RNA sequence: GGACUUUUACUUUGAAAAAAUUAGAGUGUUCAAAGCAGGCGUAUUGCUCGAAUAUAUUAGCAUGGAAUAAUAGAAUAGGACG
RNA sequence: GGAUAGUGGCCUACCAUGGUUUCAACGGGUAACGGGGAAUAAGGGUUCGAUUCCGGAGAGGGAGCCUGAGAAACGGCUACCACAUCCAAGGAAGGCAGCAGGCGCGCAAAUUACCCAAUCCUAAUUCAGGGAGGUAGUGACAAUAAAUAACGAUACAGGGCCCAUUCGGGUCUUGUAAUUGGAAUGAGUACAAUGUAAAUACCUUAACGAGGAACAAUUGGAGGGCAAGUCUGGUGCCAGCAGCCGCGGUAAUUCCAGCUCCAAUAGCGUAUAUUAAAGUUGUUGCAGUUAAAAAGCUCGUAGUUGAACUUUGGGCCCGGUUGGCCG
């Protein structure tokens, strides 16, 4: 078999310099659990609609139904 | 919008489809080299045509012509390193009269026949396409390998495969077990 | 010319040839094995002749 | 002499006199005038598809003698009416009225083939299945 | 010593030029289509060849040639040279 | 002069009557984006190029403009034209020739999947974003490699060169099997590792995986052109076949089939187009008395073409290249 190899001067300058997927291959980094590109994007877009905090806007909303 | 991964085709078919002459000659080459189909003859028949043209052209240049020399010797040089062009037909005039079998001769398959190993070009095939051969450390299962000069004396059975050490196959090993669990105990 | 001629016997002969099933037979070798067969068979053993040699002669002259 | 000019600067005439005469060349003219798109029942397209109007029994030209079994088709793409040969034995029992079929040409360059007059197209499919398959019982005509 | 064709055509040789494709050299992708890689060694901190070349027949530019074919010039001398 | 970033009839004012054309202007067609390029291989040519790169253009049709360095921008706005969605009937909103997907059209073209790991772009910016791109999916578009069996044993025929008087017979190697023998291998399937962003496949590899109803290859053809049946059964100018010639009316080598045989074979056939064959577009390179074709005749303009002659001969220098001979 033939591959490719690296040996970093100190563990530190690896963790810095290595791509973060090989990091997790070794355990040297956590497998971040995220929402799929679609869920992400779709959230980005739902947000696109709102101007400001919106923590304001839900006051606008909540006002209308409590009377 | 990538880059066109290029390709070309390796064969050509005959203009007259039913020359029983050519059809006869072809079949001889099929059984006297243990071939699969016509395309295996076609391929080389194409191959050969491109060589003779290349030659043909250079032969129309002047001798001592820069181009003729670099690429006339080059042609010959390749045709020698393979077993097609003999040690002193090393001219361009001889590469023209270069015949077909001249190539087909140097097949791994025909070569495996040409030194023990097989006793039959058909045995030779089913041996090659089954990891039962190695050029150097390299296992090679293509019947059309084209064996080179300095490569010739390195075609031996594999480091794996029963015919070369390391285990028997699994049909032998299947038998050693059926003479075992039954008659044994 | 005439264009509405009879259609009543469409399929005449096909529907009236007696069906007969194909006999079984040992499989014929496919691939390189076949051209082997064909080679050694057509010219190496050399069978029937006439001064021209014959592929498919029905029950000879005799 | 040779009846054509030779002059070093006669390119003009030669260039032109040939262009002027490519026209007696049929295939060229057909190609240039777009006949294929204009007259022709198909678009020019290798194949067309239409609906079967009636079964026709066309009688063969001499010296032969038979009923050649054809179909009248309403080509879907331009509603041109064109009659088509159903090949093989009793395959006319495979196509019906209002049936939608695929027609193709006869290999004869738009000329008619053999002893069948006015027919220049063959029926290759009917109701989306092949004809050959229907005939060799590899498939069934879908249950209209 | 530079500049120099009356005015052209023609022809030579170059320049400025894209890559991919084409032709074509190198290279054992296990063969091949391909790819443009790769190769050597103490393989415990290395060394090392490459990634060429041909092709464009229009026109333009530069240049060697002046055969062929056109073209200009002294005839009321309103000619040429100094 | 005005306008422009700026030249310019770009626009205006005034002034002239000019500009293009048989060396084809102008107008028409184009099932026309231009080129790099593709197919076809004696050559010369013929045909194609929506489409991986360059350039142009457009974003349902048109016009208009804002912002900005840059847009006459459309995942910007304004209007008309054409479509057309939501609605509490007052009103509001959309522009897939981006990616997927749907309808329609048709002979004709794939998943509403994963990801920024690579390639590279953007921004305030190593970080964010990117249906650019990459990955897998569908995928017999084309292309490459090339399994579907291999080797013995036995008994006959004998290729047996012989010995040799004869069913006598040396002895390998062809040919045949309702006769046997063990070896081999991956298609698969699958611990693992590898591969990957995560997967998947390939490469590698444990445990498995070959004896016929299997791991069973097909497509077309068998009169000529053209390779291969005058064998059998069916039909009887019917059904049907046949690019073309032709086959079929009772002994069909051409239909329907069985058997066998041929050809190409993981591919083979059909249709349309095109190229070679085509010296049947002919410059190379055709034809024209009678096969298709010399205008009834002559003049004549464009066009094509157009006698000969002007430094020829002699004499030298310089450094070059494949061959004489030889080591
Ligand atoms: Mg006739
Ligand atoms: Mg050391
Ligand atoms: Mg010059
Ligand atoms: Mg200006
Ligand atoms: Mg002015
Ligand atoms: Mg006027
Ligand atoms: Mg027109
Ligand atoms: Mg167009
Ligand atoms: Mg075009
Ligand atoms: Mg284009
Ligand atoms: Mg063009
Ligand atoms: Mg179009
Ligand atoms: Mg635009
Ligand atoms: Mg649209
Ligand atoms: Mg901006
Ligand atoms: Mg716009
Ligand atoms: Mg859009
Ligand atoms: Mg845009
Ligand atoms: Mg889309
Ligand atoms: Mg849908
Ligand atoms: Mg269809
Ligand atoms: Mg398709
Ligand atoms: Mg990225
Ligand atoms: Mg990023
Ligand atoms: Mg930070
Ligand atoms: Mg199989
Ligand atoms: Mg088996
Ligand atoms: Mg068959
Ligand atoms: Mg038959
Ligand atoms: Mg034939
Ligand atoms: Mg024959
Ligand atoms: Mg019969
Ligand atoms: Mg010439
Ligand atoms: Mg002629
Ligand atoms: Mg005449
Ligand atoms: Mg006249
Ligand atoms: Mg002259």
């Amino acid at each position: 078999s033939v591959g490719f190899g690296l040996v970093y001067n100190s563990v530190a300058e690896a963790k810095k310099f290595e791509p973060t997927y090989r990091l997790v291959r070794y355990g040297l980094a956590e497998k971040v659990e995220k929402a799929s590109r679609q869920q992400r994007k779709q959230k980005k877009n739902r947000d696109k609609k709102i101007f400001g905090t919106g923590k304001r806007l839900a006051k606008k909303v909540a006002r209308r139904n409590a009377d | 919008p990538r880059a066109p991964r290029t390709y070309s085709k390796t064969y050509s078919t005959p203009k007259r489809p039913y020359e029983s002459s050519r059809l006869d000659a072809e079949l001889k080459l099929a059984g006297e080299f243990g071939l699969k189909n016509k395309k295996e003859i076609y391929r080389i028949s194409f191959q050969l045509s491109k060589i003779r043209r290349a030659a043909r052209d250079l032969l129309t240049r002047d001798e001592k012509d820069p181009k003729r020399l670099f690429e006339g010797n080059a042609l010959i040089r390749r045709l020698v390193r393979v077993g097609v062009l003999s040690e002193d037909k090393k001219k361009l005039d001889y590469v023209l009269a270069l015949k077909v079998e001249d190539f087909l001769e140097r097949r791994l398959q025909t070569q495996v026949y040409k030194l023990g190993l097989a006793k039959s070009v058909h045995h030779a095939r089913v041996l090659i396409t089954q990891r039962h051969i190695a050029v150097g450390k390299q296992i090679v299962n293509i019947p059309s390998f084209m064996v080179r000069l300095d490569s010739e004396k390195h075609i031996d059975f594999a480091p794996t495969s029963p015919f070369g050490g390391a285990r028997p196959g699994r049909v032998a090993r299947r038998n050693a077990a059926r003479k075992a669990e039954a008659s044994g105990e | 010319a005439k264009v509405h001629g009879s259609l009543a016997r469409a399929g005449k002969v096909k529907s009236q040839t007696p069906k007969v099933e194909k006999t079984e037979k040992p499989k014929k070798p496919k691939g390189r094995a076949y051209k082997r067969l064909l080679y050694t068979r057509r010219f190496v053993n050399v069978t029937l002749v006439n001064g021209k040699r014959r592929m498919n002669p029905g029950p000879s002259v005799q | 002499g040779k009846g054509k000019p030779r002059g070093l600067n006669s390119a003009r005439k030669l260039r032109v006199h040939r262009r002027n005469n490519r026209w007696a060349e049929n295939n060229y003219k057909k190609r240039l005038l777009g006949t294929a798109f204009k007259s022709s029942p198909f678009g020019g397209s290798s194949h067309a598809k239409g609906i079967v109007l009636e079964k026709l029994g066309i009688e063969s030209k001499q010296p032969n003698s038979a009923i050649r079994k054809c179909v009248r088709v309403q080509l879907i793409k331009n509603g041109k009416k064109v009659t088509a040969f159903v090949p093989n034995d009793g395959c006319l029992n495979f196509v019906d009225e209002n049936d939608e079929v695929l027609l193709a040409g006869f290999g004869r360059k738009g000329k008619a083939k053999g002893d069948i007059p006015g027919v220049r197209f063959k029926v290759v499919k009917v109701s989306g299945v092949s004809l050959l398959a229907l005939w060799k019982e590899k498939k069934e005509k879908p249950r209209s």
